[PDB]
RNA sequence: AAAUACCGGCACGAGACCGAUAGUCAACAAGUACCGUAAGGGAAAGUUGAAAAGAACUUUGAAGAGAGAGUUCAAGAGGGCG
RNA sequence: UUAGGACCCGAAAGAUGGUGAACUAUGCCUGGGCAGGGCGAAGCCAGAGGAAACUCUGGUGGAGGUCCGUAGCGGUCCUGACGUGCGAAUCGGUCGUCCGACCUGGGUAUAGGGGCGAAAGACUAAUCGAACCAUCUAGUAGCUGGUUCCCUCCAAAGUUUCCC
RNA sequence: CCGCCGCAGGUGCAGAUCUUGGUGGUAGUAGCAAAUAUUCAAACGAGAACUUUGAAGGCCGAAGUGGAGAAGGGUUCCAUGUGAACAGCAGUUGAACAUGGGUCAGUCGGUCCUGAGAGAUGGGCGAGCGCCGUUCCGAAGGGACGGGCGAUGGCCUCCGUUGCCCUCAGCCGAUCGAAAGGGAGUCGGGUUCAGAUCCCCGAAUCCGGAGUGGCGGAGAUGGGCGCCGCGAGGCGUCCAGUGCGGUAACGCGACCGAUCCCGGAGAAGCCGGCGGGAGCCCCGGGGAGAGUUCUCUUUUCUUUGUGAAGGGCAGGGCGCCCUGGAAUGGGUUCGCCCCGAGAGAGGGGCCCGUGCCUUGGAAAGCGUCGCGGUUCCGGCGGCGUCCGGUGAGCUCUCGCUGGCCCUUGAAAAUCCGGGGGAGAGGGUGUAAAUCUCGCGCCGGGCCGUACCCAUAUCCGCAGCAGGUCUCCAAGGUGAACAGCCUCUGGCAUGUUGGAACAAUGUAGGUAAGGGAAGUCGGCAAGCCGGAUCCGUAACUUCGGGAUAAGGAUUGGCUCUAAGGGCUGGCAGCCGACUUAGAACUGGUGCGGACCAGGGGAAUCCGACUGUUUAAUUAAAACAAAGCAUCGCGAAGGCCCGCGGCGGGUGUUG
RNA sequence: UGACUCUCUUAAGGUAGCCAAAUGCCUCGUCAUCUAAUUAGUGACGCGCAUGAAUGGAUGAACGAGAUUCCCACUGUCCCUACCUACUAUCCAGCGAAACCACAGCCAAGGGAACGGGCUUGGCGGAAUCAGCGGGGAAAGAAGACCCUGUUGAGCUUGACUC
RNA sequence: CCAAGCGUUGGAUUGUUCACCCACUAAUAGGGAACGUGAGCUGGGUUUAGACCGUCGUGAGACAGGUUAGUUUUACCCUACU
RNA sequence: CUGCUUCUGGGUCGGGGUUUCGUACGUAGCAGAGCAGCUGCUGCGAUCUAUUGAAAGUCAGCCCUCGACACAAGGGUUUGU
RNA sequence: CGACUCUUAGCGGUGGAUCACUCGGCUCGUGCGUCGAUGAAGAACGCAGCUAGCUGCGAGAAUUAAUGUGAAUUGCAGGUUGAUCAUCGACACUUCGAACGCACUUGCGGCCCCGGGUUCCUCCCGGGGCUACGCCUGUCUGAGCGUCGCU
């Protein structure tokens, strides 16, 4: 039964030195040294425990090769922030900026009776 | 080891070329006093320093 | 400046000195071989003969080793051999 | 008779300036590693018995400087083997621990009256109640040991006084 | 070389466990006894217990005596010759000796980064070599977008390289520090006596570069108007154009943009349970070649390929998204868990796919059977390389989910997305600036690469039973990576043989009857031992004690029943392992070897786990939680330094 | 015996507890228990030489390669030895050390530096050897680690002396 | 009294020589031989280094006062004996 | 301690005797818990019974052969009053 | 007769004393009294037809040029218009080293200038020269609510 060796000098089971079983066209099993499991970008908001959508989960120096559209979603804060926390901050941007006008108009109509 | 430095591999390269016997035309000279090579350096016995 | 010092250095001259277990650790491929991780520790080892003339040749042996022959004043000097 | 190496050999020491954490001690950094079983913590489910309060029952779950036990790591007893050894500490059987105050490789920090020490004056390169190297140093010794030709002539003392 | 007369001394040896060298007796003595083992023929050769080949018998038995590495070694590698020395017997053999040979990279490492740390400068200290210190007592930036004034190369075209000066800049420490951390990107087949992810062939891929960019595609070729002409088309003008689709999640091949700001990836522990996908093993067939065939055996054994990068599809995952409004609460896991902050049910979206299919690709590999070139060959050929099923299987890997912590489990290089919108671009065109889209062109230096990697290449003076970091891990028995036996691979018994079979040993056994009477002492040995079914005391901190104690059972055979998938309260088809009950049966033997707890009643001490005198002491010692004092509010407590506006606790209160 | 009382020594006079304990000199303490027999063990008894409360006292499940006594089971530990097996030793071919060694190597007594291989006096004494063996060689080992001395040190201590 | 020919034991506790005791016996007499006998063993006790207790000392430490853990080497020479 | 030709002697092998163990393989059976498959025959089945005190070993340091089969008058070194 | 053992002698071994030699020390004396950024001492690694060491030397590498000298060198080959030796003044002198671009890997550059890849054209390739610290004299450039000055 096929017992098979490390192919590199690194003779330790470290995160760099990780392999998988690969049957070749020579009808023999040999270690191919696997790439690491990439992570999708986590949200810029900081209340979303899950990772983003529409962005490739890949090791971060590979991102040079990826096309622009593989790295973002087509939206305001695309590939940076989640859809949930954007549209709650479109509300928060608005209802605060409205509340500014509510006290702005009251400011003069709290002054004008004196 | 297998993993060498260029300075150490140069050190080992010299100590190989010094580890050869005398030429047998050297003892036919006039003022000849050399029988064998006294500084011959075996790899079990003497361990080269380092 | 001079008179003065000089166990290092570069040249030399000499001796009521030592004679290879002596005299420097070292007369020689000696601060060499070797040892210690390192600092450092640190040896042993001169002489064939006047001249290699270093033993052609033949012979037994698997050879190492011999037996005759030969070289030399001398192998009773045979390549760590006055 | 002295002072000097002072007739020759010899201390335990002391001082000075250096080299060591490749072993080991401890902290740090970055890696690797650890069968198969027992016990069954909370949480949870359903059922039973009751008036609630609740008291049970059988499952589930998979806790623990938890247990048996392998590799690992150690090293109890035989006071076995060996004891001019395989070995300047090994061998065999039997043993301690084996999810954690765990084991371990590199890297790195601490250096000699100092280091580090779950503390034994243990460990610090086969060296430790003060490592090793070179020098001061031929240290000093009222104490041991030795102190090399011949013949000839003379020939003792172990008592007095004083003395760390 | 010496006599006599003087002169001078390193001037006389048996001793000093004297110093150096040499040689004895012991003595052809002790010894050549750790890990089961050799045997037969033959070959070469002067010569064979040892070499080689063949056949046999054995061993390691996948936690190996196997196949590869890291440290270290440094030529030990490989071939050929040699037999003096060395290899503690021998040698035709060797890691010996002597002659030559051997390590090929953009992709594997180093290089790059920073970690703990190390360490210049400034400053401070110091008699001084220096030391401290690493952001601190410092004028610590030699970088870029913009604008005239000029020099320049190409028809100075208008731009590249600049010169002079305006506006912009913090992120805060030179440098060093990992061949196991981070860290873009190479794989298949073949080839050597010794080298291959490195050479050859064939497939790619990464990064950087391009001066007038080598071509495409995108940008980006729209919409109103006023004329001819059956109608299309037509000739002119206005304005528009930094891309589009989906309710959304987000998708499509591009899809302008600076100083700046924000963020992400790099970049996070151990452990448990469960799932997905591989590798291997297993089950039922079919081939191909072997082995057995005295008898039985549709037999037993071997073998039955498809790389990277693409594309598509599974299959996983989702703490994404729309509908809708949920109690008679419901969905759902092994456990959980989930929900009016939006469940169920329905419909989409994304990510990962290492699986599968496909380009690669059958042309190669392998299995075979057959022909040539006697030899010079990746030789030309023919057949096959198949169809399935299982699973709490083991190993790796991916995901989901919980536990644990007075433990919270790295930094940087490098890389990317966004937010802004300063700018930039062309005026209907040969459109422009611009493109993270498809292809094309060039380039990738330097160093390491052999071999051993341990009962013989390392370190213990040695081929030393010691020590020394990992990866891969078959079949049976079994709870098992235990032990025992076997396959692949490896070996020749561990520095010798032969002949005997005495004492004394060393290492295993067994003993009638008694049974600790032995002895300091049950030391050593022995008993017990696995599983299933009953049963389990004192004491207790209620957890334990506990496998307490004490019993019964166990083989082989042959049935019975029970426990499930899958298609249309029942049929149809596929089960894969376990449990219980039973009969029969042997000379009562059965956990048959192997593996594998003697038990009880007390006392002393230390709670426990842990640690300790490496090499005579593993304990009652040390530690430990807990308890209790003591100091100190920082110009401080405690402590270091030769020194200092020094340093540790202190990234502390 | 001394709850009560007074007194002395520079302060208090050992309280709760525990005990011939790992702590008790006497001592093999006395009593009970275990045995046929117990300087052992366990349980008591306390005028305890010289127990005692974080120099911690008493206790105590679980735990222990810790130290003890007993009981059951099992046994060559033994009565009392015997046999077998493997590797040695043994003999042989090949190879081949070492420690040690004044010269050496048979005793009885005597005397002697008071325990002789040698001397004296008697016993006596026969080549060269092999396998064993532990009586002797006051056997080898290593300038006694005990002890004492030295105007020799070192580690440590403190109320030594000097800083 | 002649007399050492021949015997003089098995055990509980004790490291013990000594002692005491149970039981047998013909009897359970005393001794020597470097207080026989460690290259014969054993290592219980003493009498290293680790630890604990008590008393003692200001302390380091002391204690024929308890307690526990604690490396037992070599013959192949010459003799003697076999 | 023995043997190595009285035409015989030892050796070897065979056979006897002895003795150890406990009933061989094959084969047969209306024996066998049964079960499967064929309409009572046919498979599978531990085991049991018969053949069968069978089979196997038995001097290497057991006993007797007179049966096969070779072999056996040799070599070496020494010794004189 | 023995073997064996001892003593003596002859011879032969083992061994390396003795004696005799001495291109070496040791000691005293004399004359000189000279290293280095123009890269020292020291170290590393190379260099010979056949060469390991020693010595010699440095990619011009057991030496080059010049000078003197006048036929060798030599273990073995091989090939006077100056062989070879000494002398040494000219030239040359790899890497590390005070050690110098920054690091110590032989790892990374920065700038100017040449030649290939060209068709100065910016990467790439090779070559060349600079690129350390402390400091003196001057030089240039900017600094300061330093002390003033004039506008």
């Amino acid at each position: 039964v096929q017992r098979l060796t490390y192919r590199r000098r690194l003779s330790y089971n470290t995160a760099s030195n990780k392999t998988r079983l690969s049957r070749t066209p020579g009808n023999r099993i040999v270690y191919l040294y696997t790439k690491k499991v990439g992570k999708a970008p986590k949200s810029a908001c900081g209340v979303c425990p899950g990772r983003l959508r529409g962005v490739r989960a890949v090791r971060p120096k590979v991102l040079m090769r990826l096309s622009k559209t593989k790295k973002h979603v087509s939206r305001a804060y695309g590939g940076s922030m989640c859809a949930k926390c954007v549209r709650d901050r479109i509300k928060r941007a608005f209802l605060i900026e409205e509340q500014k006008i509510v006290v702005k108009v009251l400011k003069a109509q709290a002054q004008s009776q004196k | 080891s297998s993993h060498k430095t260029f300075r150490i591999k140069r050190f080992l390269a010299k100590k190989q070329k010094q580890n050869r016997p005398i030429p047998q035309w050297i003892w036919m000279k006039t003022g000849n006093k050399i029988r064998y090579n006294s500084k011959r350096r075996h790899w079990r016995r003497t361990k080269l320093g380092l």
